[PDB]
């Protein structure tokens, strides 16, 4: 990936995350938990479906064409017919080979990007109340119960509530 | 300063390898196959209209050879031509065979319009043992074998058919090549024969070629078939001093020709598909297929690759 | 701790929808159309050199039929051939019509070099009522109709033209097909006729075909035209015992052949364009066009899509 | 977009920004203002015109070709001529469809990227003197008059000048 | 608060320009050329099997003209045909020349299977001064010139060859065109002649064409060559009343035909390459080449561009 | 580049960095030094090699084809043969032209990305002990000898060791 999140500072994925593509894993005084993130997951999924719809799209509806199998050689005209078809096939086979390669490279960069967006979203939520540990995890410098954690996950976390506590813990 | 929250992504035990620009093997969580490598063992008779020629190929179908009566009046999107089709009539060839087969196949119907040809003096409805119908000597039922009268006469034929219909007409006719000078005179008196068929802007002239060909169904002679298309506002003139295999009428040509032919031994079934290959119909949505370059209908594009996997998920890094 | 600075981007009230890999409809601020779907109602005579055949197609132009005199000496990048062109001479056909038409069009000029053919005994300059010029019976002015002498003689013709010029020569010649044996003898004494035209390495031999064709301008006979190309250092030999429609010389062939033909009814105007379709010229910078697959000159590539919008701005998210 | 700026943490665009693609919108003691950033705007424009020039580029200069319209069917040779042309058209139409799709996806990612670059530039200018509010806006923790603001926009802002004031406001 | 650590990247003094989507000239540290614009001045005889025709083109090789004996039994992946090849025998043409040339080249070997034809009464092994072998009048050594007996007789010929081998047979045969009626009678008694060669499902009939052609090696006559393919389980029948240039046997056709022909004057050397153009072999790994559209073997794809540089490094920003 | 690192906040490259694509340049009390980073360099190299392998890959192994050179015009069939080959060449020339452009655009974005990843890696190692100067350089707010510098480059740097010293220097 271009952003270096998936297979990057995120060391690995979570096989236990079975209701989402991205999510939260926390540890506080009350315990530990894992919860999927809906917006990030949906964003990745929608863009992958867009590819699927555009790809599995158009007809190629052909009927009367040319002969493509021959019992015996005839010469000039058969040579051209054979050459025309072989030419067609190589070009389209190339198109297919390149297309899938392009889509996949883009698909991986998109998913890697969406991971990074989620981390950055939470980073901005926490302000001066937390520090990046480097492995996609934030050390939270105030007491944060399950209600507090959920407020981060659902985007209602108010950093000003804990800022004094957090700054004091960070720098003393 | 003690609680921690981590951001992460999902993973599975075993993912799927895909290609990118930079890597021939990348493991992603999910992937989707874009190449169709499975076919049905039968041809689907819906929603396209298929016509099984069975023991008759499309050329003998048009000529009306013995065993082809079931093709009368047929209309098709795709004519199904069988590899084990066999000749059941007088030995023949078609100078531009593939072109005639193309026209008949593309036209997409066998609508024959009978016409009365006022031939002069000559006997009509000549038959042959090479073309038996229920143990009786017969011939192509779309063709009319002209021979000399009992009075040993074959006068110059000079007949005209005018087209003031609203459709183009396809006349199929032939020229007979006898094995010997004796057979020539015995059949057509005159020697040599000769045929000239013409429209306002086109013509075909054929001189018979006498000689021994290999024995096929007891005959050393051959018939060479030709065709003439007559547009509305045009007319056709038949001119002969011998050896003409005359038409009994013409086939109707559709203005718009949308049909084709598919040669295969695959049987017609009861499935539904709009894509047919010579290996059988496909029932797939994938954009590509590697089954056969010969494909008719609403089909995936033919490619060489046996497999091409589209990533539908992120990179899989488990644990 | 109170001031605030915000980073942002522009937007408009109503943007343009474009396609990407993942979305068929994305709104961006600005976009540019890449498919040209408009044509001019006329053909531009600049900067390409156009020649209007008018009532003459390129074949009758080459034969020099009545009404084609305006094409004499013409040079073209694109020969403009008209759908309403009509035959004004003796009824003819061309065995390889499209091939001859291609050669003339590709060559790109009508530079005829008259030559004196020392024909023996036979009468020259035969004319016909099917090919009148100002109420006088005439003929193709590039062709020479040979007939029997007043002494009822048509001796074997045996003439040679050697090419030691620095250009390849195009000889156009024909064979006459009489309607009856009477017409055959009345014209050429001998029966049958016959023509053989050959170079050092190539040849064409034609035997006349006597028979009734449809009446066209009062004639049941036909002329079939052929051609022979004679390279520098080569020579051509005409051999005849009847029915030859002889050439009066040859056309010059350019070494490099860069021209072509465009069949259309669209009138030539006063605009400037280097791209011509059968629907009219294009004046555009767009890389694609959906107007016609038939396009000549410096043209956009033909595509099926009526429209393909290239994003030229960011995503539009207004308010 | 891959970076999540446009249609991301920037909630929407500015219809009042009519002289640039990107810019600044501020509020201080003296009032409010909007001004375009020329460098970010130009960077986007150059890359987009670059696409246009490479696209609207090459001739396709063709004359003597083949017949493509036919009165009546002839058979084998006409079938091949018809098949060749239809094959060509589909291939080029595919190329056009894919090309536009590739360019557009890239154009959106570039513009989103250029937005992100501008935000990151300003982020680095401000150092410890400001905080990311989460909406592409920085809270500036010192008095910042119109001359101060312009120094940020034109890149002459010196963080050391206000550092003491800003840190004191941030953490007390 | 004083130490500093900087992150950066490498650069060189002078980099290489490459193209992207948005820029025709971007300087990167390293690049790799993808278009091969250099060729070897020779053809590599390994690992492909090359056969040099030298003074014989592939057509005269098959007929067995003087000077072509070295091609006997030859097997090739690529037949090398020389531009300066010259005719050394009786003047001939091949109505479907390129088609016969294609078949011979594609088949990939000259394996001739000699056969005894029991011709009746007629003299065999006719020779000519136009086809001298060591100052002695000769002929194509694969062909058999039949002429009338000393008793001035040319009876109807009627011979059959049946194929129950496990390979398809290629019969090459011809028809002679005399210059005059005198030459016709002097050679074949009968006038006119005629040839008919036929299988179970196909046939070819030729009537000789008498006339003066240009003098080539002292001859005004011509031989027109034809061919007939006979599948296993089929048979061939030769029928003649004059002018037949008979075969002395047949060539073996491989079931699988994998070979081809390359016309070039470039000499065969000692290098190793699996890619050959008419300009010489290529020894390269690049995916593209601009040397020639004519390329045979394992070759880069031909493109118009003279150069296409693939970036193999980051942007170069020196100092 | 999409990330704006190379030819961006990194003003220029280092001609003295001859044993790597990316690396470290430092200044402390003991002096100055330049050292290559192995992981970043290798990551860039591997992905570029992947392109090379996939590109310089597949055969195009063709023998009996069609005639492509002609002495004199013949008409219809020769026209079709010439048209077929010319059509083929233009499509492949298009494919090549686009391929190289796509690869190069991607190659530049990858390398620019790998540059940014390295900077972000070191940023996360340093935590609250350093500040981004804006030119790809971090001001380190504690004494950092050669052993300290190496611990940063090889990823063993422990921010907690210097945190008290660093915070005090930063904000007083
Ligand atoms: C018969 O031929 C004569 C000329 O030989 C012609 O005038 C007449 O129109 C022809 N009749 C028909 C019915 O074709
Ligand atoms: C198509 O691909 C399958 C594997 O996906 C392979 O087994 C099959 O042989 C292929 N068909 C061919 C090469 O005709
Ligand atoms: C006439 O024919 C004779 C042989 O029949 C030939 O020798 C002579 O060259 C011919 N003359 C011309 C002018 O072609
Ligand atoms: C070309 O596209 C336009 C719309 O852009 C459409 O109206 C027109 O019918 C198209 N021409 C065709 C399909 O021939
Ligand atoms: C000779 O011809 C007769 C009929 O004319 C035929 O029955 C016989 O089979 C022929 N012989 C050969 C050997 O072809
Ligand atoms: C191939 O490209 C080279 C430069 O890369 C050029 O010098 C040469 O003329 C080209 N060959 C052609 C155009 O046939």
């Amino acid at each position: 990936g271009l952003f270096g999140a998936i297979a990057g500072f995120i060391e690995n994925g979570w096989q236990g995350l079975i209701d989402g593509w991205y999510g939260f894993r926390h540890q506080n005084a009350e315990g530990t938990g894992t919860a999927a993130d809906l917006k990030s997951t949906q964003a990745a999924i929608d863009q992958i479906n867009g590819k699927l719809n555009r790809l599995i799209e158009k007809t190629n509806d052909k009927y009367h064409q040319i002969e493509k199998e021959f019992e015996q050689v005839e010469g000039r005209i058969q040579d051209l017919e054979k050459y025309v078809e072989d030419t067609k096939i190589d070009l389209w086979s190339y198109n297919a080979e390149l297309l899938v390669a392009l889509e996949n490279q883009h698909t991986i960069d998109v998913t890697d990007s969406e991971m990074n967006k989620l981390f950055e979203r939470v980073r901005r939520q926490l302000r001066e109340n937390a520090e990046d540990k480097g492995n996609g995890c934030f050390e939270i410098f105030h007491k944060c119960d399950n209600n507090c954690i959920e407020s981060i996950r659902n985007g209602t976390y108010d950093h000003d509530i804990y800022r004094d506590e957090a700054i004091n813990n960070r720098f003393q | 300063g003690n609680p921690v929250i981590c951001m992460g992504h999902h993973a599975v035990a075993n993912g799927t390898m895909v290609k990118t620009l930079a890597d021939d093997q990348v493991e992603v969580v999910t992937a989707q196959e874009l190449v169709e490598s499975q076919n049905l063992p039968e041809l689907c008779p819906s929603p396209l209209r298929l016509v099984d020629g069975q023991t008759c190929d499309i050329i003998n179908g048009a000529l009306g050879s013995p065993g082809c009566d079931h093709l009368n009046g047929a209309e098709w999107d795709v004519f199904i031509e069988r590899p084990n089709a066999v000749d059941t009539c007088y030995p023949f060839d078609v100078p531009e065979y593939q072109s005639l087969r193309s026209i008949l196949a593309n036209n997409g119907k066998f609508e024959f319009i009978a016409e009365e040809f006022q031939w002069n003096t000559v006997k009509q409805n000549g038959k042959s043992g090479a073309c038996k119908r229920a143990n009786v000597n017969d011939f192509f039922n779309r063709l009319n074998w002209l021979v000399k009268s009992d009075g040993n006469a074959y006068p110059l034929q000079n007949l005209t058919k005018i087209n003031n219909g609203d459709y183009a007409r396809l006349y199929i006719w032939g020229v007979h090549h006898p094995s010997t000078d004796t057979e020539q005179t015995n059949l057509y008196k005159n020697n040599p024969g000769g045929v000239t068929v013409s429209t306002k802007t086109s013509q075909t002239s054929v001189v018979p070629n006498i000689g021994s060909r290999p024995l096929v169904r007891g005959q050393s002679g051959r018939v060479s078939f030709y065709w003439t298309i007559v547009e509305p506002g045009d007319l056709i003139v038949f001119n002969t001093i011998g050896n003409l295999i005359a038409p009994r009428g013409h086939y109707k040509l559709n203005n718009q020709k949308k049909s084709t032919i598919l040669n295969t031994a695959i049987p017609i079934g009861s499935c539904v598909s709009k894509c047919h290959t010579d290996k059988g119909s496909l029932s797939t949505t994938k954009p590509f297929q590697n089954i056969s370059r010969i494909a008719v209908g609403d089909c995936p594009r033919y490619v060489k690759q046996g497999s091409l996997k589209l990533a539908t998920g992120m990179r899989n890094i488990p644990e």
